[PDB]
RNA sequence: UAAUAGCGCCGCAAUUCAUGCUGCUUGCAGCCUCUGAAUUUUGUUAAAUGAGGGUUAGUUUGACUGCAGUCUUGCUUUCUGACCCUGGUAGCUGCUCACCCUGAUGCUGCUGUCAAUAGACAGGAUAGGUGCGCUCCCAGCAAUAAGGGCGCGGAUGUACUGCUGUAGUGGCUACUGAAUCACCCCCGAUCAAGGGGGAACCCGGGUUGAAAGGAGAAGUCAUUUAAUAA
């Protein structure tokens, strides 16, 4: 059934070319060639994790005859209370090398040994504040003693952790802040979700003054809330035989917030 | 190795009874029959190393059986040596 | 499905110098663009090694005389190429097995089709596991390493593949199928023998892969298979 296909397509994530993603990709590319470490900060639902994943697909591994792959960008997300072993496990496994049993010094040597040789330029770390305080000595070691830009990513809590150590704060002093949507930027964005993401059988006029009051109060400028409010409304509407979102099902969805 | 009929024929002639399935008379006679068929092939096929292993085993068994019989009963031993044409 | 490990090779990457690369101080300074040693790393349409069995009096490595001109032989071996096969029936013969457990330097392992019996038919050296191999590892079998269990008969004075057996797997001899080549094609000779006709390229002549040799006799050693024996 056709409705089955739309319900199964609207639950599934997609990536939209917002100016905040474009801005990061160029900023990281400066830091990549410059080999300078830095961090990315911003509130929880600004879409930081997606902008980075999207950037990893700008830089698939590179290869030529006689050469092993350069793997220019590495991406990881640590587990909670990440020890040095857990970090080294995640770097090594992202490079797809087998991890054996070993002491932390065997993992550390194994990690330097695959960040050399296999060429890496940049290491991107989501949720950096899961790192245990001592592991930062191992992050600093990587960044100073290899030609690698390290890019920490996280919320305002990360800086509350970083401020606890001068040695780290200073390696990673440069930053970019993601913000929230407003004014014309929030209005222009709603038209992109209407026409790129939702793709319903007829126009829902989501950029209209009556609809933008409902969306602005419901979403408060987070791209996250805008995405999941608009999908939930599109999904519910389609089940009722509606070829569009309507003000009443959109308010039914918004009222759950 | 011997045909089925040839074993049955040899065991019925050297066996003390039809049920004498494995007396020394029977075993020595059977070995003598094999050895007599193997010397005719091994004198011709001089390159057939795998058959010299078979012959040297088969002669050495015959000798053990005969030495056992000699002590056990010299009359049985003497008759058996005659009936097989050995020296 | 599985093959994680161990061991031996092959490069790939450094890191450290020299038997190397710039100088003149002919022994220092300097680095790794080469050519090489040492350690450590790796398994990346990286690169390099890469043992299914066979086939040519094959080509090049040659001698002499001032790099040019004469003469030239087909011996014994190591590689690189190329091509062919993955066999046929006619006897002789060794070993292995009542039936079980452990499973050995044990056997087996490719693609496609039909059967889905255990085997045919058509392809083939990419041929179980990894970059490549093993006595290692995985899967199936295991009587043919070995040890142990143990049934009924024969013998039973110590001997007893010595019974439970028609198959499995080898060995040897005779005939036979394909390649009997070195750029291809064709006709021949193998204790000798060469000859004839073309394609491609270079500047009517060449070219159309290279390399090694002091030989015989005898004793001895090491491992590795069989036999015998205490
Ligand atoms: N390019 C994009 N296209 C579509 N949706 C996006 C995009 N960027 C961000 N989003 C929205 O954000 C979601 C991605 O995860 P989300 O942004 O909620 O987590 P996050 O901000 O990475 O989390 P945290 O900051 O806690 O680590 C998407 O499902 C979507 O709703
Ligand atoms: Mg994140």
């Amino acid at each position: 059934e056709w409705l089955q296909a739309e319900i199964a397509r609207l639950k599934g994530k997609s990536i939209v070319p917002l100016q905040q993603v474009k801005t990061l990709h160029d900023w990281l590319d400066g830091k990549r060639k410059a080999r300078k470490s830095c961090r990315v900060v911003g509130e929880s639902r600004t879409g930081k994790t997606v902008a980075c994943d999207a950037y990893r697909y700008r830089h698939k591994p590179q290869q030529e005859a006689g050469r092993p792959p350069t793997v220019p960008v590495v991406y990881i997300r640590p587990h909670q209370k990440c020890g040095p072993k857990d970090l080294f496990k995640k770097i090594t496994e992202y490079l797809k090398y087998r991890v054996t049993k070993g002491t932390v010094s065997d993992f550390r040597d194994r990690t330097i040994e695959v960040l050399k040789g296999c060429g890496v330029e940049m290491l991107i770390i989501d949720e950096a504040d899961r790192l245990k305080p001592e592991t930062f000595a191992d992050v600093r070691d990587i960044a100073e003693d290899l030609g690698i830009a390290v890019v920490l990513v996280g919320t305002d809590r990360l800086d509350a952790v970083i401020k606890r150590d001068e040695q780290v704060l200073e390696r990673f002093r440069a930053h970019l802040r993601f913000g929230k949507l407003s004014g014309e930027d929030f209005k222009n964005t709603v038209e992109m979700w209407e026409q790129m993401v939702l793709k319903l059988p007829v126009s829902s006029n989501l950029k209209s003054k009556e609809m933008l009051r409902i969306l602005t109060s419901a979403t408060e400028g987070y791209i996250g809330r805008l995405d999941e409010i608009l999908r939930e409304a599109a999904i519910r509407s389609l089940s009722r035989g509606l070829k569009k979102i309507d003000k009443a099902v959109l308010q039914e969805v918004a009222k759950e917030y | 190795s011997l045909s089925t009929e040839a074993t049955a024929k040899i065991v019925s002639e050297f066996g003390r009874d039809a049920n004498d399935t494995g007396s020394t008379e029977v075993q020595v006679a059977l070995l003598t029959a094999q050895i007599n068929h193997l010397q005719g092939h091994f004198a011709e096929h001089k390159k057939d190393h795998h058959s010299r292993r078979g012959l040297l085993r088969m002669v050495s068994q015959r000798r053990k059986l005969l030495d056992y019989l000699k002590r056990k009963d010299v009359a049985r031993y003497t008759q058996l040596i005659e009936r097989l044409g050995l020296r």
